[PDB]
């Protein structure tokens, strides 16, 4: 029918999980009419677009929504001229009248909402333009800015907008939602799974849902009618097996440059992701009791530097080889 | 198998014009057209059989009788002597317009040169001048003809509308109402609407909510019924209405618009698929 | 046609080098309706595009391989004319936004939002896939449009983007896709594929060892190994011996010569000659990232260097690769890497 | 309908007596009004410190009723290129005043967003039509203003709001909304505000929304931290103690447990630990350099995103390593 992420997107504010602070504030705003300008920020896949769509629906209903909502995202031009003309014109617009059905069934507060999703992709000029548009029309229009990186939002807009931080969805936060989705889609999982899914998917319920869907598709294609094991989950999540990681650690322990170079060549031929293996190396080294404090300090800084360099779209082979060579000389 | 027909413009200008009307419509829709040369009728089909980056979904299924042709000798190994044939529409347009220009004598078409060809022959008098044309065609098989089937339309929501004829008091008025949507450059998706009667063409834009209506009395061939379609389909509809006296406009709520045109018989149906869901 | 294209597996059952990945692809293609967005990542030349096309054939049937190419025009902020080639077959679309530079955002917006909103009803509605080759080359601005385009319009379009080393792919895009890892074939499987190719091609082979040599010299690159096979087939009158030389691309030979020169003579004039060689390499549109990678891994293969020199070389290579990622002119960082290497070797 | 507005643009001052914090600026502008002479003003300071409020209240006080036809206000939302400055501003400050008399006001909100060409054109308008028009330039960043434009303006600096101003405004809002506030909640709000009143009003609105019955229940520091999603000071002290004293494994475990207890972010912990360490008396001086450099690098990397576990362990390792010089 549909991918489980878009199939199980929350429809009302009750379905949004583990973000209680923002959701209670918004639910209380439902019965009031003084909704502020909101700045939704948090890690990817934490429930921000879901929250804003659920609130907008609960506010206006399917009918008034089309006339009282303007959504701008990164897929459309949002330059200084667009911010100065289209957003200002929509804010200037008078509030369209509700119908009888809208007035009785939905709350229909006396204002319109401008949702600026992916606001971290806007230049500082456009945000400076938005400052006074947000301010001088605060009684007729409300602004919602959604982003992952707050630092990309200029200080004036961050001051005007009320800040709603969305927590990362760990195992404890999203285990109930994952169980709900698994049970309703008839997913047979071994105990321990649905927690490994959320541990691999660090602060990301979209990734966890897609992982569950892929595991379900595999277990259904097998036709064997057995549960999903954690090993399968780690296999199709891109996690390096513990034996390969152990070989990496043992070749690092014997600090011979040529052996490490050859092993890294074969491993990068195996197609793994450098970020994932760097993360696994972090877990192995920092949690190991066989190393002293000095080694752990140096390894923590080395892993931080490697992660920062990998985040810049560099060469995975060179970065991984340099990291492992540095570890071998620690 | 053998294919040959006799078409004279002078004996029946009306059905010959209907034939030329069809050739142009199938050319305008897209290239090529299936000529289902049945032994007892001709059906000219222009179907996408879909779209990937264009939007072509419009399907025109024109039925013309055999009596239109003076001679319609058609034989083959298929059921009821069915020959199905695809040819580029530009060449057929050129052939038909050349014959029309010469007439302004009979036109003889025989199947003569997998990839076959047709042969169009006719004489011009100013003196004896012969005009011979050869359009490259393809011998389509029965199996490929089987998959070409006209779209079946439901009748649970298909409200019919009997549009006023092109000739008469309302003929120019309704033509103007139909073509009034063409005078804007930001109109790509028109939104038909019918309330149980009125025919409202609704344009949705941020500038101003345009709501063209039709105040004239309108009948039904026999509740809202709204269908959003593209503008090229409406251009084809206007061109169909221009050359058709009896026209039926059928609407499927949030589904498709069926433009039924008849010539009391040679019938033309244009199937138009919704572009956006209301 | 080349032997890479002549013997391309046209079906999901015709892929015979990874098996487990084929099983996963069949599991995905069993029920195409709930197909998610896919991200195929693995070493270059392993066969990711072949796997995508095989999955598309499994879903939409034969006919996905009837590619029609058309040129569609764009307009930028400065109103210049850009022409992107869109290899379009029925049931799917191919786009290489990297054909334009930083101006790929307008493509990812116009061309993709056009098809995302445009439905595929013909009463029955299908979803048309879109293939994005080289997803790494997007400039963090095309990806920002991409994420909402595919999140909101999932009902009508499906995205299958191929890439290698998906680190330059942003977290919102990676979180929105199913991550499919495509490992490179082992030398045995490459040798088996080459054996099938030579058998179907009537090339006289002296011994099977000369196929393992091709497989090892290609470094797990099916296309590169097949191109080597055809090269020595047509340069030895279709009869290959153990005396037949392993042939490598010209730029690889140039980089190895540069490595030899850098190790041998280390002076400012040598630096200038190395700069001339690097400019010649860049004149052949060889990306600077792979130039630096090949230079580093050729300098680490020299046996006259001790462990300290090799560790310094790899450290400088990592530093200057990060610099090259954030830079604008490649020659600064290439020259800096070569100068640091020449200063550390002595 | 002032009950249908966010708390920030519901308690915007209407008179100069309602602008707290900037005692000197308000006193001087009141004296300028009383004496009848107003120079070309320039208001500069951090966001949310009372610049637009002050200028609008001052203009309302000068022109109580003629405000519509006596003040021309422009901001970043309006195009202010060379043509706008040449035509609109000049024609406004070139015509005689409405009603009996006076001087026209031209307020330029967010003038640091203006190009250098527009400011260069504006300088001669300022110097030429000053007899009957006065300018007010509002700016957060003074480096975007041409030195000539700064030269021909009287500079007034808006300091970040002190404790007393925020406390008085909080008391006013609590009286207006029939809300209660614990003294510890008051301190927490003061510290999170960082000299901004918009932040205070937004947080207070969210705190009223959080409460089940905002007519009976108070607001404690617990509600403050729960709604704003910030680490409690006790949590920051515990994390720093675990990092400094305990070994690596238990320090990492304590960091993760504290983070997962309330879903805290690592950047908030970093800022809290930096604020705590700034009071620390370091004895090696290289302990500070290492701390500042490493933590700035970690904060920048966090701002660009990435692996949270790696960054947290990097924070722990950076702190333990730097404090190695302290004992040296
Ligand atoms: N708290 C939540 N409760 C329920 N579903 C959630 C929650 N957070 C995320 N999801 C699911 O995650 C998927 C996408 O989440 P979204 O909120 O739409 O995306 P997002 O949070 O904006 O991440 P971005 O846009 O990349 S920053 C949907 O399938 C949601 O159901
Ligand atoms: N001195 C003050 N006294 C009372 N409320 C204040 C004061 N300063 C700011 N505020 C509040 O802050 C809100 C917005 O601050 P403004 O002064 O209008 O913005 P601003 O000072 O111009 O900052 P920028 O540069 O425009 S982001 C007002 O509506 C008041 O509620
Ligand atoms: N299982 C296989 N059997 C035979 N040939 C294959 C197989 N997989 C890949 N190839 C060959 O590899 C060549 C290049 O692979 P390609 O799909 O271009 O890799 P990439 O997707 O990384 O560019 C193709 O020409 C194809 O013929
Ligand atoms: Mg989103
Ligand atoms: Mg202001």
């Amino acid at each position: 029918q549909q991918p489980w992420v878009e199939k199980y997107r929350p429809k009302n504010l009750d379905e949004v999980t583990a973000q209680d602070h923002a959701v209670t504030v918004l639910k209380k705003t439902l019965k009031s009419a003084n909704l502020p300008h909101m700045l939704f920020y948090g890690p990817p896949g934490t429930g921000k677009t879901s929250t804003i769509l659920a609130l907008t629906k609960e506010l206006y209903g399917p009918d008034l929504m089309k006339s009282r909502i303007l959504e701008l995202n990164a897929s459309d031009e949002r330059g200084i001229s667009i911010v100065r003309e289209k957003v200002k014109n929509f804010a200037r617009l008078t509030v369209s009248k509700p119908s009888k059905h809208d007035l009785e069934n939905y709350p229909c507060p006396p204002y319109k909402i401008i949702i600026l999703d992916e606001a971290d992709s806007m230049t500082a000029d456009a945000q400076s333009a938005l400052r006074r548009t947000m301010e001088t029309y605060s009684g007729v229009t409300r602004f919602c800015l959604i982003c992952n990186y707050v630092t990309r939002i200029i200080d004036p807009l961050a001051s005007r907008c009320s800040k709603f931080r969305f927590k990362a969805l760990d195992a404890s936060n999203a285990i109930d939602r994952l169980r709900f989705i698994s049970e309703q889609e008839n997913v047979k999982c071994d105990d321990g799974v649905l927690e490994r899914i959320l541990d691999i998917s660090a602060g990301d319920l979209r990734r966890g849902i897609t992982l569950l869907q892929s595991a379900s598709k595999g277990a259904q294609y097998l036709g064997d009618g057995k549960n999903i094991t954690s090993t399968q989950v780690e296999e199709l999540a891109g996690v390096v097996p513990h034996d390969i990681l152990i070989e990496i650690v043992e070749k690092v322990k014997s600090g011979d440059f040529d052996e490490i170079k050859k092993y890294v060549n074969t491993f990068m031929k195996s197609g793994w992701s450098a970020a994932s293996v760097v993360n696994q190396l972090h877990e192995y080294y920092i949690t190991n009791d066989n190393f002293d404090t000095n080694f752990k300090n140096q390894i923590s800084w080395l892993l931080f530097t490697t992660d920062s360099r990998l985040n810049n779209g560099t060469n995975e082979h060179i970065q991984l080889l340099n990291l492992l060579v540095k570890i071998s000389q620690l | 198998m053998k294919l040959k027909l006799i078409v004279n413009g002078c004996e029946a200008p009306d059905d010959y014009k209907l034939l030329r009307t069809t050739i142009n419509t199938v050319a305008s829709l897209r290239k090529t057209a299936i000529l289902r040369f049945n032994s007892e009728r001709l059906t000219i089909i222009s179907t996408p059989k879909g779209t990937i980056l264009r939007g072509d979904t419009g399907q025109l299924w024109c039925t013309i009788p055999h009596d239109v042709f003076r001679l319609y000798t058609v034989i083959s190994a298929r059921e009821l002597n069915t020959i199905t044939m695809e040819c580029n529409c530009d060449s057929l347009l050129s052939v038909f317009k050349r014959y029309d220009r010469v007439m302004n004598s009979n036109m003889t078409i025989k199947l003569q040169s997998p990839i076959c060809a047709l042969g169009i022959t006719f004489e011009e008098i100013v003196k004896v001048i012969m005009h011979s044309f050869k359009v490259p065609v393809k011998l389509l098989f029965r199996a490929q003809d089987t998959r070409i089937q006209e779209p079946m339309i439901n009748y649970i929501q298909l409200m019919m509308y009997k549009l006023p004829p092109i000739s008469g008091e309302f003929g120019s008025a309704f033509h103007g109402f139909i073509r009034r949507v063409e005078r804007y450059s930001n109109v790509n998706h028109i939104h038909l609407m019918g309330v149980k009667v009125e025919l409202k063409i609704i344009v949705n834009e941020l500038d101003w909510h345009l709501e063209i209506c039709w105040n004239g009395p309108l009948d039904s061939v026999i509740s809202t019924h709204e269908v959003i379609i593209r503008c090229k389909d409406w251009k084809v509809c206007s061109k169909l209405y221009a050359a058709f006296e009896e026209v039926v406009l059928a609407i499927s709520h949030d589904e498709s618009c069926v433009f039924h045109c008849s010539l009391d018989r040679g019938q033309i149906i244009y199937y138009i698929a919704r572009s956006k869901g209301l | 046609s080349l032997w890479v294209d002549k013997y391309r597996p046209k079906s999901l059952n015709a892929l015979s080098h990874n098996e487990e990945l084929t099983n996963f692809l069949k599991s995905l293609s069993d029920q195409p309706r709930d197909l998610p967005h896919l991200l195929l990542y693995g070493p270059n030349g392993t066969g990711k595009k072949t796997r995508c096309m095989a999955l598309l054939e499994s879903i939409f049937g034969p006919g996905v391989y009837r590619l029609k190419i058309d040129v569609r025009q764009f307009v930028t902020a400065s109103n210049r004319k850009l022409e992107l080639n869109v290899v379009s077959s029925p049931y799917h679309l191919e786009i290489t936004p990297s054909d334009m530079g930083n101006n790929d955002r307008i493509v990812i917006q116009e061309l993709l939002k056009e098809v995302a909103q445009m439905e595929q009803v013909d009463l029955a509605h299908r979803y048309k896939c879109v293939i994005i080759n080289e997803a790494n080359s997007l400039t963090k601005d095309a990806q920002a449009a991409l994420r909402r385009t595919m999140e909101k319009y999932s009902k009508n379009i499906r995205l299958i983007m191929v890439c290698d080393s998906m680190s330059p792919i942003i977290a919102p895009i990676k979180s929105r896709c199913l991550l499919i890892r495509c490992p490179a074939p082992s030398d045995s499987e490459i040798s088996t594929i080459l054996s099938d190719v030579v058998t179907n091609e009537r090339i006289q082979l002296e011994t099977k060892d000369i196929l393992k040599r091709i497989a090892q010299a290609s470094n797990g690159n099916l296309r590169v190994s097949l191109l080597m096979l055809e090269s020595m087939a047509l340069n030895n009158e279709l009869a290959l011996k153990s005396s037949s030389p392993i042939i490598k691309p010209d730029w690889i030979i140039v980089i190895h010569k540069l490595t030899r020169k850098i190790v041998k003579e280390r002076s400012v004039n040598s630096l200038i000659e190395c700069r001339a060689v690097l400019y010649d390499l860049l004149a052949h549109c060889i990306p600077a990232n792979i130039i630096l990678k090949e230079l580093t891994f050729s300098l680490l293969d020299v046996e006259t260097l001790n462990t300290t020199n090799k560790s310094s070389i790899i450290e400088y290579s990592s530093v200057f690769d990060e610099r090259l990622s954030l830079g604008n002119k490649a020659i600064f960082h290439l020259e800096g890497f070569i100068a640091k290497v020449m200063c550390c070797l002595d | 309908s002032k009950e249908n507005l966010p708390w920030v643009e519901k308690y915007r001052p209407e008179t100069l007596d309602e602008v707290y914090g900037q005692n000197e600026v308000i006193t001087t502008v009141r004296k300028f009004v009383d004496e009848g002479k107003l120079p070309h003003l320039l208001f500069y300071g951090p966001p949310g410190t009372g610049k637009t409020s002050t200028i609008v209240a001052l203009a309302r006080e000068i022109y109580g009723k003629n405000y519509s036809n006596m003040v021309l206000e422009l901001n970043a939302s309006d195009d202010r290129g060379i043509d706008v400055v040449r035509n609109q501003i000049k024609d406004f400050a070139s015509t005689r005043q409405i009603f009996s008399k006076g001087f026209k006001l031209i307020i330029l909100d967010e003038a640091d967003a203006m190009t250098n060409a527009a400011q260069n054109a504006l300088r001669r308008v300022i110097e030429r039509y000053t007899k009957n028009t006065r300018f007010c330039v509002l700016a957060n960043y003074a480096h975007k203003l041409t030195p000539a434009l700064l030269s021909r303006c009287t500079r007034f600096r808006f300091q970040p709001l002190p404790q007393e101003a925020i406390e008085r405004r909080i008391a006013n809002v609590l009286v207006h909304e029939k809300l209660k506030l614990s003294p510890n909640a008051e301190k927490a709000l003061i510290e999170l505000s960082n000299g901004d009143m918009r932040r205070v009003l937004n947080v207070l609105q969210s705190c009223k929304a959080t409460l089940d019955n905002p007519d009976e229940d108070e607001i404690s520091d617990d509600v403050i931290y729960e709604c704003c999603g910030a680490p409690r000071p006790s949590d920051l002290k515990a994390v720093l103690k675990s990092i400094l004293e305990d070994d690596w494994g238990t320090a990492h475990y304590t960091l993760n447990k504290v983070r997962s207890a309330k879903g805290l972010a690592l950047i908030d912990l970093i800022e809290g630990i930096v604020k705590i360490l700034e009071d620390y008396e370091l004895q090696n001086e290289e302990t500070r350099v290492h701390l500042l450099t490493k933590l700035a690098d970690i904060e920048y990397s966090i701002s660009k995103g990435g692996n949270d576990q790696i960054q947290g362990s990097a924070v722990i390792g950076a702190i333990k390593a730097s404090f190695e010089n302290e004992t040296v």
